[PDB]
DNA sequence: GTCCTAGGACTGCAATTTTAGAGAGACGCGA
DNA sequence: TCGCGTCTCTCTAAAATTGCAGTCCCGCGCGCCGTAGGAC
RNA sequence: CCGGCGCGCG
């Protein structure tokens, strides 16, 4: 499941193989309301 | 999730309050007149407010 | 002889101590 | 040639105890005992 | 004229 890994950086190509694995291990090096309507809730209040 | 502004709070807070104040007085009432205590009512709301 | 002398009881509350929830990188097996 | 649950941690969200902090009537009277330790 | 311990009174 290592391509989840790559949502975490920009995906740069990969795709075929080892080229995952060699990017995995080479990302370490860079680290409608009624709002205001008095009128209404005294409607709704009886 | 009947009123919303301030009617919601407002409301809300006067009518628990309102209660509280009715059933706490009662309850204190309640204790002193089973030993025959007599205390006005104006002492308890006093401490209640 | 002594003369300087160096283990209650209840409530409140943040602080561990897990329990759990998900979860993923590298992978041994496998299609 | 990769794909598949998954081995081995892995890091944190969410309760679950848990070790302090705080407090626990008022006002009077009397007595005793401290003030210790050590090289002279 | 300082604190502890003990015993009391209302």
């Amino acid at each position: 499941e290592l391509k989840e890994e790559l949502e975490a950086q920009g995906l740069p190509i990969d795709g075929t193989r080892n080229v995952l694995y060699q990017r995995v291990q080479k990302a370490r090096r860079i680290n409608k309301l009624h709002e205001g309507d008095t009128e209404f809730w005294k409607r709704r209040f009886l | 999730r009947i009123l919303g502004i301030p009617w919601g709070f407002l409301i809300g807070a006067e009518l628990t309050i309102v209660q509280s104040r009715i059933s706490l007085v009662n309850k204190i009432q309640k204790v002193y007149r089973s030993q025959g205590v007599q205390i006005h009512n104006r002492h308890i709301e006093i401490i209640v407010r």
